[PDB]
């Protein structure tokens, strides 16, 4: 409620086997009310 | 590096599975083994 305005958000999750840029990586993601449903081959490093 | 010929179809023998663990080379620090230094997690 930061300013009186209603604000969502949590923690996200993601899918995939060896994560360099070879498995289809799912990966969810709210943006305020909006999710980001996506599954591409992204870079994973070792510090998400 | 998988080059043919233009009317060429290759198709597999065998198909092996492994764990997300497998390092195709050896640790550097044994041979006293073409080894070499692997990434992190395998």
């Amino acid at each position: 409620y930061v300013n009186n305005t209603l604000y969502s958000e949590f923690s996200t999750i993601v899918i995939g086997s060896v994560f360099v840029n070879t498995s289809y990586t799912i990966v969810v993601q709210p943006h305020n009310g909006i999710l980001e449903i996506t599954a591409c081959q992204y870079t994973m490093c070792e510090y998400p | 590096s998988f080059n043919l010929s233009s009317y060429d179809v290759v198709y597999s023998d065998h198909c092996f599975s492994v764990n997300s663990d497998f390092c195709p080379c050896a640790d550097p620090s044994v041979v006293n083994p073409p080894s070499a230094i692997c990434p992190a997690g395998t």
